[PDB]
């Protein structure tokens, strides 16, 4: 979800 | 302090949020996510209380970003609300209600709720 | 789809909820208390999600109402999080969050939650 | 508070 | 008034709630899960305040369960936090916040937010 | 770890909570609130999840609060849901419900919700 | 989950 | 409210 934190 | 509320703001997951707030209360701007990126930009809109009290209290606002632009749609639409703190520090303390688009079956576990805390470092 | 979220709304404490959804995800309209003459509307602003899936799922869409117009200043907002489900029995369900202006000390009670049905009256 | 029911 | 909150209890999606209130304010009963069989029921601790107001004003009232038995683990914890209005229709209203164990990444999104409304059906 | 939940923990506004977990899920003790005081404090009850996932993720757990005591009634009970995360910085982070009793005309705004994170410092 | 309705 | 911090 673009709300979260990275995917990194 | 009132138009205080305008510039940029930054969350604890590292999202950004660009803001103009007008001085009949509006709220208008973009809320980048994870990366920077280039089009992780997304449209928000929202509302303050041009007018707060004078008891050194904070200013109450809200706003809608709904998770769609020319490159995702993640069915999703997410409304903080909170209010705004000026001063040395300002901040813009919020709680949060992120909706997703589901079937009737999954209705019931739609919404997730957090909170956020933002400030211009 | 726009058309179908654009129009009048009621919710089950008597308010009025008018919206018009545009083609690019805004939501623009006015909210009413619930009964009470003219001067308890307020300018709300939103926004949806224009292109939801197929299926018979819900279009996930918010706005936020500031509670000041030129007669009043409640000094708080709210902001309701819902889907819009249509049908002949349209419906908008809510989750929302009315966060009031405090001073340090009373902002742990700042917030209140709840949720509002809205059944769609007139296009 | 105008998001709720009439006054008594 | 604890007779009142005694008893066995639904929710509007098919669950069980059966529970005891003490004289103590305490609250001890089993959830179960909608339809399903025998082992979806869950062990529930809550407290509800034993001396509310004369008035026709509800009983706040909050449990809890966390979702493990011995069959299942669903790693999570569910509370219900609302108010017992009795009468000859009496009902539980909630909201409610489900919790999910996450590693750190997660985190923002362990919570749902729900409502469920109960009515009663056996002492 | 498992039983670390047990012990006293302290919130952001200055609340002690101290709390027995049992070996089955159950979560036991008082909550003190303000000035520290003396009948300050409240029984709360609660469960935890006594069999967690083996990726790093806290433990889900929640509790609940009636405001009355032998010399106190503020008609509302809170509830905490949250998770509990071990290590050299133990902590719970949790979201809450406030309920207050009231009238059907007053139970649209009978619910506060909020966050506190608790820690053993 | 056990806290929703009956499966499909 | 006794959940609050102190009136102090």
């Amino acid at each position: 979800h673009p709300q979260g934190p990275p995917c990194k | 302090a009132e138009a205080g509320i305008t510039g940029t703001w930054y969350n604890q997951l590292g999202s950004t949020f660009i803001v103009t707030a007008g001085a009949d209360g509006a709220l208008t701007g973009t809320y980048e996510s994870a990366v920077g990126n280039a089009e992780s930009r997304y449209v928000l809109t929202g509302r303050y209380d041009s007018a707060p009290a004078t008891d050194g209290s904070g200013t109450a606002l809200g706003w809608t970003v709904a998770w769609k632009n020319n490159y995702r749609n993640a069915h999703s639409a997410t409304t903080w609300s909170g209010q705004y703190v000026g001063g040395a520090e300002a901040r813009i303390n919020t709680q949060w209600l992120l909706t997703s688009g589901t079937t009737e079956a999954n209705a019931w576990k739609s919404t997730l709720v957090g909170h956020d805390t933002f400030t211009k470092v």
